[PDB]
């Protein structure tokens, strides 16, 4: 394969109260940089589209990331950060209905799939690959990248769950409710910006310092 | 591999459900502020407004249509309508979009171009988007099965706000997904990505959902008015619709 799956499960793996959230994030940014070189094809990419990516990309690839590892979890989420957060204290500081929809769309349904890593990696790179973000140098070069994804997804989930052969669409599926829970959590961020971290504040910006060099 | 008779059937249903759908617009058309040949910007946003009206009329029609959709209590049918609305218009808009003539058509001979959706008001940030999905649907090259499908799969997200019975709603999805699944491997064998690429419009929508959110934010900023269904669909007209 062009975009084998079993190079971006080593990326997974190779990766191991409201500002509580922040914090976390801002550590998982230097992460997520370091998973997306691990990516087939990523670095290929020219500079400058690589850094449009992971603009467009990181808060999705973050949501999708931490869900998955609040698998074991109930009624709350683990941060990179060790940190758990309950449902209770996410209501308290008014973030309360992101917060079960993350539980309802993401998380149960990740458990109930019995999602695995290799799975998620592949949904993260199609997440990644978005031929639709703004001032690429060329989107059809991405689109292709997206593709391969799409192939090797299929494919693995053919040879893997055999049993089950809508398993491929019902991935694919949490795409849309997670680009409107990207949506809305992001309004959140921009919320704590405007009221009360240097590498989370340069990815809300439109001047990329620490984006540029750690890509070198 | 292969098409039941009841998924065969299922499709021509959806598909004969919008073509009646489409009869019914039609006859609308006399009924609209016609397109003026500072008041001829305020008869244009009318004229468009007016359509947009026909559109929802047009998708609750369908909806009714799509078997499944009744046996779901009143509340959830009007959230599913609610949110998936502007991305069924969309959608429907796309499938009206020559590009050719790089103008999109609504109802028999309504014929607009980018310039003309700037005129009845629209801002470029919204145009702009909807003219480039119009574009990138058109290269998937959909048929009026592929484009039924999608619609159905649409309406039933159970991700959207106010769902009280999801559960069933997923339910109701699948079979339209196995269906779109089924469809487009036996039109096309040879172009395995043709089924995922349709899904990932799906993703697209939820973008142009929040752009047009910011849309109606600068008609705010600009004082221009919506009429009541629009306003009750964007923030009991739509029961009332439902309930006939
Ligand atoms: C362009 C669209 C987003 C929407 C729309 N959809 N159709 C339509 C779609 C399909 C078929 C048919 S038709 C005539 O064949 O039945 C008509 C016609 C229209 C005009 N329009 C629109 N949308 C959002 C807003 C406010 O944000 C406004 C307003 F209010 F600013 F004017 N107008």
């Amino acid at each position: 394969e062009e975009m084998p799956v079993d190079r971006i499960l080593e990326a997974e793996l190779a990766v191991e109260p409201v500002t509580n959230i922040c914090q976390a994030a801002d550590k998982q940014l230097f992460t997520l940089v370091e998973w997306a070189k691990r990516i087939p094809h990523f670095s290929s990419l020219p500079l400058d589209d690589q850094v449009i990516l992971l603009r467009a990309g990181w808060n999705e690839l973050l949501i999708a990331s931490f869900s998955h590892r609040s698998i074991d979890v109930r009624d709350g989420i683990l941060l990179a950060t060790g940190l758990h957060v309950h449902r209770n204290s996410a209501h308290s500081a008014g973030v309360g209905a992101i917060f079960d929809r993350v539980l309802t769309e993401l998380v149960s349904k990740m458990r109930d799939m019995r999602m695995d890593k290799t799975e998620l990696g592949c949904l993260r790179a199609i997440i990644l690959f978005n031929p639709d973000a703004k001032g690429l140098s060329n989107p059809s070069e991405v689109e292709v990248l997206r593709e391969k994804v799409y192939a090797s997804l299929e494919t693995y989930c053919k040879q893997k769950y055999p049993e089950q052969q809508g398993r491929f669409a019902k991935l694919l599926l949490r795409l849309p409710a997670l680009r409107s829970i990207g949506l809305k959590c992001l309004e959140h961020l921009f919320f704590f910006k405007l009221i009360g971290d240097t590498f989370l504040m340069e990815m809300l910006e439109a001047s990329h310092k620490i984006l540029h060099r750690l890509l070198q | 591999v292969q098409l039941t008779a009841a998924q065969e059937l299922m499709i021509q249903q959806l598909v004969a459900a919008q073509l009646q759908c489409n009869k019914r617009s039609f006859s609308d058309q006399p009924k609209v502020t016609p397109w003026p040949l500072g008041s001829a910007s305020q008869q244009r946003f009318a004229h468009f407004t007016e359509l947009a009206i026909i559109s929802v009329q047009e998708i609750v029609d369908f909806a009714k249509q799509v078997p499944g959709f009744l046996q779901l209590g009143r509340e959830d049918q009007i959230a599913l309508l609610k949110a998936s609305t502007i991305e069924i218009m969309l959608l429907e808009t796309a499938r009206r979009y020559n590009h050719e003539t790089e103008c999109i058509t609504f109802l028999k001979d309504f014929t607009y171009s980018k310039d003309d959706f700037h005129r009845a008001g629209l801002q470029v940030e919204f145009i702009n988007p909807i003219f480039e999905f119009s574009r990138a649907m058109r290269r998937l090259g959909l048929d009026d099965a592929e484009y039924a499908l999608l619609i159905a799969i649409n309406i039933f997200s159970a991700d959207r706000p106010n769902v009280q019975e999801p559960g069933r709603v997923e339910a109701l999805q699948q079979p339209y997904v196995e269906a779109l699944l089924s469809y487009t491997r036996i039109k096309r064998p040879q172009d395995q990505l043709r089924f995922p690429r349709m899904l990932m419009k799906l993703v697209s929508l939820r973008t142009l959902s929040s752009v047009h959110s910011e849309q109606v934010f600068a008609l705010r900023l600009q004082d221009k008015k919506l009429p009541p269904l629009l306003s009750e669909i964007w923030d009991k007209i739509l029961h009332r619709l439902l309930q006939d």
